[PDB]
């Protein structure tokens, strides 16, 4: 979080380097976010 | 004058753009649709319908869906009278056959017949 | 109740005529436009860092479809075919029979996602909250038939996204 | 007073609207005399043309003539008088006061079918 | 250099929309109207809703009418941003496109918060709207509208007094008022030629007789006065949105005839009549009494009409869609004579043309 | 002729003596709603959905059973006729279970359809509904008796046309239950026609159960060949597959019934 | 509760599996047949029968307006439990 | 049976219009084969024109053949002016379509169509 | 918002407008993404009495179109409506 | 009937009825029916020989001034022997009103083109030709406007199927997009949605 950023920048993810066997160091993906954090990251809630 | 005399049968099959397969080999059915016996309502039995012969419906190899090649398989028309329907079928060159309208015959309803003195039409319960 | 855009007669005194001639010869409105473009040069841009930042969405969002369950594992769909009766694309195809314990369940539940218009009429027609339209929009495929979902794909989407789908329905069911 | 613009694009400002409206209204009545008296188009158009001509003759002002002719600007009142004249010259040729040329078929305007 | 004849060939997005409408119910044929003028989604929804409600002899509740007028003016801001910015981007000014599409992005967020879709909401329905406003939406509409005047101001700083923008639009596409009436023009195509006509004033619909706005009128019939009319219509849309946010009433958002609009999901799962009505509305749909209507609204492109014919059933029989871009693009051949090939793209910009509604 | 003159909404119509109000309204093209009335069964008069106003008469009459008197003006669309219809539909839907999605009669239900056409659009029933024990009457007719509206078309069919006399009503009041009272298996040769004449989903087809739904079926009109009667049927199909077999009305053959083999 | 054909192909909860000689197994060759392994007929069988003391009970699936329509289940049969037509939860009268 | 004509009062004027339309197509076919750069010959396209004209050779109503001449002029106008592409002109030559079974026995072998 | 006062003053000078009072980037002034649950109002037909549907039936009060003329005095000429009232110019901002 | 019923506009109903009498008695050569709907819309049903006199009257008369052609439409009703119903939606800006002018034709009788009355009609009746096949005599450039260039048939006729008769695909053999007969992988599933019970007793057609 950074609530001094503007709305859209204020929540972000740094993706892991290995998810389910795939090297995602450079191959990060929008669909690597699990559904419990997908509400918070897409700002469907204020609650992680 | 500005009115000509055409003594020919009205045939517009060249103008409708329908291919010859779906003109000369199709059989229209002109009919009043039967009442759904699941229901007592008779409002769907008021108008004349024109449908066609059902052609092949086969299975989609991918999904199992019902594939078709008949364009006229969903084509149902609605007519006020039988004669409008026959004129439309003859105008478009469709071979047709016509079922006459089936009305239910008038019934003699008597609630007193359920409680007769000497007839078999007594109800055993109510 | 009406106004006249562009019905101004300009002043023809020497002051205003020299003003307009200075605008012509010295390009004053052009420097105004350069100043406005320069003003946007020194703003923070509106660019979010996709995929590491995501665009904002509401709990009403209509993304990928999913078939849901009760809090027992029993699937909610009771084969009533309201969703394919209302589906304006006819993207939904349903077959059904009583399964081995006598329950009214589906054997087929297909949704062609390439016919689908993503309008959510199936989730508002569904009387048991079975079909919903989840928050997933990041589901582009590489082949056309991977978007022709059968019942197993939709039940996997339900099992995959239920932790989020249930919270969005929890946020939005009082408006429905 | 010399109205500077009509506001409508392509509608030129008429310098003498009163004389132009008088000429147009009397010319409408001259053309409209060639229609039979039992034709309702003649009676209705003589009625509204005589009303408009009385209003034009009875008001020397142009602004009050606009407020009581009740037809927008005075130049589009002139344009509608021209359109009525052209219509009357066409209605002489059509003769639409005659009886109905043909009855429709029996269920032609029956909705629903 | 000159253009002697300009023949637009259309039908390259003809999808047979108003034949597909005939095989679907009224609720099912509603999302075809989002896809006609696809920068004017809820306005076409509102037009079809008013057509079906005029045939059904029912009326929306007052809060639904204020939601429709609020989102119709948000839709009008969307469409005039699209109009002005693509009209500048085709002439060559590429920067206010990027400036105004961030505000257009925020209004798509308003649509997504109210419906779940960013464009094709299927929200305004026959009977009212589908669903109520989520809490805190009107505060964010206020925060948008409070700043949007500065956005229009800096767009207008970039284009209006600019000599290069004026030299592309001032003597271009002059339409006389009589030819604009004769060629079936509507909306800004009439009002730029000085015709005082707007359907929100003369033939007023949902609550437009209760909001208070001015109607911009051009003077020379050119591309530049129609540009100024669209900019001032964005100004007046901001004015109407301020009045709609202050005058929003409480109440329901559907007509409380549950034989037309669906019951709530809380009472569908509790009441027997409500479950029967939910069933028959989402499978058969509501029947419309037989008749034909021509309902027309003031869309942001002009008069958007629906000639809808009902036969008593739960599907439309005929649904002719009158659209502004059809008549405007028919008038393109007159509007470009004696001009150059560069002026033709400015004329296709001043006629706000979207080929979904041109083609159906 | 001894035809008497009656009026349906003021329109003059000459009917035979002995005509009921419903048949007199049928002669002018108006269909009075009904649940217990069926023109091939004896008249019950026990659902009160046919209640119509005769003008200058301060009481609605049961149109299925009341003979028309001479000079009556039957008001089929008057205000207290509509109040009678909405009240009786309210009482019909008071204890009726919320089963329309899991019901096979859904989409082809008389109770649904003329609740849409003649009922109100909402409920005032704030109580707990009843639940009726289901009966086992055979492998053909699925029985879910909570959906029963006690119209007694069952008992009249099995008593008069099927000739069995083994269905009835046991109990009394709101606890009145239609059934056999014993674990009996109703197996007539015509035993599947109580599926047809059940207006509600209380008697559905057990082989057809849960498989299809009426709007998506394509109704093809064909002939029975299981016997030499030539029974006229509708073969309803969905996506190239035969779903069920319903009867067609033909007054000279199978009037609107078929056998269980045909069905 | 997924089981496996002798061809190695998984069987869905419907009972669908392709035959040994059906060519349409080639769509899974080099790819996967996607089934769901949470069979609903096995999961609802794990729920215990609810003992209630009333003759008629009601069920709406839990959650109020988040479940299914509220239906009333008779429990007069002592041989068989009363099962919900929507959610499949079953009930028994304790006397 | 008193109908308003379209262009032709009787069949002789109608055949005059059929004949002039055929002349126009016959003149146009070499230009169509050239500028669309079709892979057909001029004789083959002229045989296709003769086939399309002999397809409608049974019509005895003057209004119907007036409409046939009108639609043929519209096709000609779309072909002279390059409004059609090469694909629209080659759609008269059903080349990718398989040859349909003609006799009873091959239609019996492939399926259920009569 | 994070712009330094020099860039903020330069930006306000080159635009000619005060840009910090009306920022196009959204911050903590917008509504919270988590809201309290609503309690929505019901319509006027949610009544337990005097609420018969035939007394509020919209679809059934639609009638067929009244046929004025069909083919089966000195009466005043009429118009389809009164003529449209001339619009008044804006008191708010006429551009005059 | 206050909150949910659309309120009836009696003033406009009376005004449009009086104006319908006016148009019917000025033009009795062509006017067949005049009807005002319950939601206050005026339809003039005319004989098709008076397309130009009735529309020119409504455009040019001082008590009409229907200067704007809103829409021009055919409706196909196959049970009528004059199956095409040509609908003219006119707009008066002077009197703030709308009028509907309706006439008929079959497949072979031409309607006179109304581009001499409204230049808006140029593409509309060309669309009516493209979609219905209604030929408009003495039209400037009558041809197709919306369908493909080789298209056979008129798609908005009701005997024309939803998916048509031909469909397109690219074929790599001839290096060309080709037209082949239409085959659906999933057929359009026709839904018989009509209720067997009468909905509107005021619209009941009288029996034979
Ligand atoms: C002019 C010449 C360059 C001088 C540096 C400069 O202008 O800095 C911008 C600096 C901050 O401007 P701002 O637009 O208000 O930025 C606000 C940020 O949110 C405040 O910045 P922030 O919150 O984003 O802080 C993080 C930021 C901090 O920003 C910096 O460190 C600025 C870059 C310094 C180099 O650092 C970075 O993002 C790392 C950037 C690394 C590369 C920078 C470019 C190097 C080019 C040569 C190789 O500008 C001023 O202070 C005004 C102009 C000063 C001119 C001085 C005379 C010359
Ligand atoms: C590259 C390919 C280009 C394809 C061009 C296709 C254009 C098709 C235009 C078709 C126009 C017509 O079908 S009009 C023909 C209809 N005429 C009639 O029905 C009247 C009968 N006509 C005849 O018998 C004609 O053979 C003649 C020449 C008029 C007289 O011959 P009969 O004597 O023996
Ligand atoms: S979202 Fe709409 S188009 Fe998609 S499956 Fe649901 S009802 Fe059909
Ligand atoms: S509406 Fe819901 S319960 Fe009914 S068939 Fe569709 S998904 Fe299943
Ligand atoms: S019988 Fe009719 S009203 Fe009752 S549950 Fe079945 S469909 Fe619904
Ligand atoms: S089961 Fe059906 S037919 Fe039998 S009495 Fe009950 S509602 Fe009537
Ligand atoms: S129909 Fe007369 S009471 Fe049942
Ligand atoms: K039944
Ligand atoms: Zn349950």
């Amino acid at each position: 979080e950074d609530n001094k950023q503007f709305f859209g920048r204020h929540r972000w993810v740094i993706y892991t380097t290995e998810m389910n066997g795939k090297n995602t160091f450079w191959d990060v993906d929008g669909s690597m976010v699990p559904p419990e954090w997908h509400r918070w990251l897409h700002c469907m809630t204020d609650d992680p | 004058t500005q009115l000509i005399t055409v003594d020919e049968k009205l045939d517009i099959t060249t103008l409708t753009g329908v291919p010859e397969e779906h003109i000369k080999t199709r059989k229209a059915r002109i009919f009043v649709p039967a009442r759904n016996n699941m229901q007592s309502g008779v409002n769907n039995t008021k108008k004349w319908k024109m449908e066609f012969d059902t052609r092949e419906r086969w299975e989609n190899p991918l999904m199992g869906w019902a594939s078709t090649a008949d364009p006229l398989s969903n084509l149902v028309l609605t007519f006020s009278t039988k004669e409008d329907a026959i004129a439309f079928a003859e105008k478009n060159g469709w071979s047709y056959d016509v079922e006459e309208r089936k009305v239910p015959k008038p019934k003699s309803k008597s609630y007193g017949a359920n409680f007769s003195w000497n007839k078999r039409t007594r109800v055993s319960t109510k | 109740t009406y106004k006249y855009v562009n019905l101004r007669e300009p002043s023809m005194d020497m002051k205003s005529v020299t003003d307009r001639a200075a605008q012509t010869l010295l390009w004053t409105e052009l420097i105004r436009g350069l100043g406005m473009t320069l003003s946007y040069l020194f703003r923070e841009p509106a660019t979010i860092n996709y995929p590491f930042e995501k665009g904002p969405l509401s709990p009403r969002f209509r993304g990928e479809h999913a078939l849901r369950r009760y809090p027992s594992g029993e699937e909610r769909c009771i084969a009533c075919k309201l969703c394919e009766a209302v589906c304006p694309a006819q993207a939904i195809t349903i077959e059904a029979e009583p399964r081995a314990d006598g329950s009214r369940r589906t054997t087929r539940y297909d949704i062609d996602m390439t016919k689908c218009i993503y309008c959510g009429f199936c989730q508002e027609a569904c009387p048991v909250d079975a079909i919903v339209e989840g928050p997933n929009f990041e589901f582009s495929t590489e082949t056309h038939e991977e978007l022709l979902y059968n019942k197993e794909k939709l039940l996997n989407n339900g099992d995959k996204w239920e932790a989020e789908i249930a919270a969005n329905i929890q946020a939005d069911y009082l408006y429905r | 007073l010399l109205k500077k613009t009509t506001g409508l694009v392509g509608l030129a400002v008429c310098e003498t609207p009163h004389e132009r409206l008088k000429i147009l209204y009397t010319k409408i009545l001259d053309v409209l005399g060639h229609i039979p008296k039992n034709a309702a188009y003649r009676k209705y158009t003589e009625q509204i043309t005589n009303e408009k001509l009385s209003i034009v003759k009875a008001e020397p002002d142009v602004k009050k003539l606009e407020e009581q002719l009740q037809g927008g600007q005075i130049e589009e009142v002139i344009l509608q008088a021209e359109n009525e004249l052209s219509l009357a010259r066409k209605m002489i040729q059509w003769k639409p006061w005659e009886p109905l040329v043909e009855e429709p078929p029996a269920s032609q305007w029956k909705w629903p079918i | 250099e000159m253009v002697r004849k300009c023949d637009p060939h259309i039908g390259l997005l003809h999808r047979g929309t108003e034949k597909l409408i005939e095989y679907k119910t009224y609720l099912q044929a509603l999302p075809y109207f989002d896809r006609l003028d696809y920068v004017s989604m809820m306005c076409n929804e509102q037009a079809y809703s008013l057509a079906v409600e005029k045939l059904l002899n029912i009326q929306p509740p007052p809060r639904a009418q204020w939601i429709r007028v609020l989102f119709g003016e948000i839709t009008r801001l969307l469409n005039h941003i699209m109009a002005v910015t693509t009209h500048a981007l085709d002439i060559g000014a590429m920067t206010p496109f990027f400036w105004m599409f961030e505000e257009r992005e925020k209004m798509f967020e308003f649509y997504e918060r109210v419906s779940g879709a960013r464009m094709h909401a299927a929200y305004v329905r026959p009977g009212g709207v589908h669903q109520d406003l989520p809490l805190g939406l009107m505060d964010d509409i206020y925060e948008f509208s409070k700043n949007f005047s500065l956005r229009i101001d800096e767009l207008e700083e970039m284009l209006t007094n600019n000599r290069i923008w004026r030299n592309r639009t001032v003597d271009i596409g002059v339409v006389t008022a009589e030819d604009a009436l004769n060629y079936g023009f509507s909306g800004v195509m009439l009002r730029g030629s000085g015709i005082q006509w707007d359907l929100r004033k003369t033939q007023p619909y949902d609550v437009y007789d209760q909001v208070e706005f001015d109607v911009p009128i051009g003077s020379r019939g050119d591309c530049y006065d129609r540009y100024l009319c669209r900019v001032e219509e964005m100004r007046q849309s901001i004015r109407i949105i301020s009045q709609c946010l202050n005058k929003m009433p409480p109440g329901e958002i559907k007509v409380d005839d549950a034989k037309v609009s669906p019951p709530k999901r809380a009472e569908m799962k509790t009441s027997m009549e409500s479950l029967i009505h939910h069933f028959k509305l989402y499978t058969e749909g509501y029947q419309v009494p037989p008749g034909a209507t021509y309902t027309a609204i003031e869309a942001p492109k002009g008069e958007f009409g629906v000639y809808l014919v009902s036969d008593g059933s739960s599907r439309p029989y005929r649904c002719k869609i009158k659209a502004p871009g059809f008549a405007h693009l028919a008038g393109l051949d007159k509007m470009s004579k004696g001009h150059m090939l560069a002026d033709v793209v400015a004329i296709i910009g001043t006629q706000d043309i979207v080929f979904g509604e041109v083609d159906r | 002729s001894n035809l008497i003159e009656v009026f349906v909404d003021g329109q003059s119509v000459m009917v035979e003596p002995g005509t009921t109000v419903l048949q007199a309204c049928e002669k002018v093209g108006m269909q009075i709603p009904r649940f217990c009335y069926h023109e091939r069964l004896s008249v019950a008069g026990n659902c009160r959905m046919c209640l119509v106003e005769i003008e200058k008469a301060p009481k609605v009459v049961a149109a299925c059973a009341m003979p028309v008197m001479k000079g009556w003006n039957i008001l089929t669309n008057s205000e207290k006729t509509k109040k009678a219809r909405e009240g009786v539909m309210e009482f019909l839907l008071a204890n009726h279970p919320l089963d329309c999605p899991i019901c096979d009669q859904g989409g082809e239900c008389d109770l649904q359809d003329q609740s849409m056409m003649f009922g109100s659009d909402r409920s005032r029933f704030l109580e707990g509904k009843r639940a009726v024990e289901d009966k086992n009457i055979g492998p053909l007719v699925k029985t879910i008796m909570t959906r029963c509206i006690q119209c007694t078309r069952c008992i009249r069919f099995a008593s008069e046309i099927a000739g069995v006399d083994d269905l009835g009503t046991t109990g009394r009041g709101n606890d009145m239950q239609v059934g056999t009272y014993i674990e009996k298996m109703f197996m007539s040769e015509l035993s599947g026609n109580i599926i047809d004449i059940c207006p509600v989903g209380a008697l559905t087809s057990k082989p057809y159960a849960f498989t299809a739904r009426p709007w998506e079926t394509r109704k093809t009109e064909s002939i029975d060949v299981m016997d030499a009667v030539g029974s006229n049927i509708v073969v309803s199909t969905r996506t190239g597959e035969v779903m069920r077999i319903l009867p067609r009305m033909h007054e000279d053959i199978n009037e609107e019934w078929i056998s269980d083999k045909t069905r | 509760g997924v089981r496996t054909s002798p061809t190695g192909e998984k069987v869905t909860h419907t009972g669908q599996v392709y035959d040994d000689e059906d060519y349409r197994r080639v769509r899974f060759v080099g790819r996967q047949k996607e089934v769901n392994e949470n069979f609903a007929i096995d999961l609802i069988a794990e729920q215990p029968v609810s003992q209630v003391g009333s003759r008629v009970i009601s069920c709406d699936g839990g959650g109020g307006a988040l479940g299914h329509p509220r239906v009333y289940i008779n429990l007069d049969k002592e041989t068989k439990t009363g099962t919900c037509g929507y959610c499949g939860l079953q009930f028994r009268q304790q006397h | 049976t008193s109908v308003k004509p379209i262009f032709s009062r009787d069949m002789n004027e109608a055949k005059r219009r059929v004949r002039e339309l055929y002349r126009a197509w016959y003149r146009e076919v070499p230009n169509t084969v050239h500028l669309f750069q079709l892979d057909i010959s001029v004789k083959q396209g002229r045989d296709k024109v003769r086939e399309m004209f002999k397809k409608n050779a049974h019509v005895t109503d003057p209004r119907v053949v007036d409409l046939l001449v009108i639609k043929g002029k519209m096709e000609l106008e779309e072909t002279i002016n390059v409004w059609k592409q090469r694909t629209h002109v080659m759609r008269f030559f059903h080349e990718t379509e398989a040859p349909r079974p003609k006799d009873f026995l091959s239609k019996f072998y492939v399926g259920h169509d009569p | 918002a994070s712009a330094t006062r020099l860039i903020q003053g330069l930006r306000n000078w080159a635009s000619g407008r005060d840009l910090q009072a009306k920022l196009q980037l959204r911050y903590q002034e917008i509504s919270k993404r988590t809201q309290p649950p609503p309690k929505l109002p019901v319509g006027p037909s949610h009544r337990l009495s005097n609420n018969y549907y035939c007394a509020r039936d919209g679809r059934r009060e639609a009638m067929p179109p009244s046929i004025v003329m069909s083919s089966q005095s000195e009466k005043k000429a009429v118009s389809p409506a009164p003529p449209i009232k001339r619009w008044e110019l804006s008191q708010d901002e006429p551009y005059l | 009937t206050r909150p949910t019923v659309r309120p009836r506009n009696d003033v406009a109903h009376k005004q449009l009825s009086a104006f319908g009498e006016y148009v019917a008695e000025i033009l009795p050569k062509y006017v067949q029916q005049v009807q005002v709907s319950c939601f206050s819309e005026l339809e003039i049903c005319i004989h098709p020989d008076g397309v130009i006199p009735v529309l020119t009257f409504l455009r040019d008369h001082s008590n009409a001034q229907f200067k704007s052609l809103a829409d021009l439409t055919a409706v196909d009703i196959p049970t009528r022997q004059n199956r095409f119903e040509i609908v003219y939606n006119l707009l008066s800006l002077r009197f703030n009103s709308r009028i509907r002018v309706k006439t008929y034709t079959d497949e072979l009788t031409p309607v006179e083109s109304s581009v001499s009355v409204y230049k808006a009609a140029n593409w509309y009746e060309r669309e009516i030709w493209d979609m219905f096949g209604v030929f408009f005599a003495n039209h400037p450039d009558l041809r197709r406007i919306l369908t493909d260039y080789g298209f056979e048939g008129h798609p908005f006729r009701k005997d024309f199927p939803l998916s048509g008769y031909v469909e397109l695909r690219y074929d790599d053999e001839v290096k060309r997009v080709v037209a082949e007969p239409v085959e659906l992988a999933q057929e359009f599933r026709k839904f018989d949605l009509n209720s067997p019970w009468e909905a509107f007793p005021a619209y009941r057609q009288p029996p034979e």
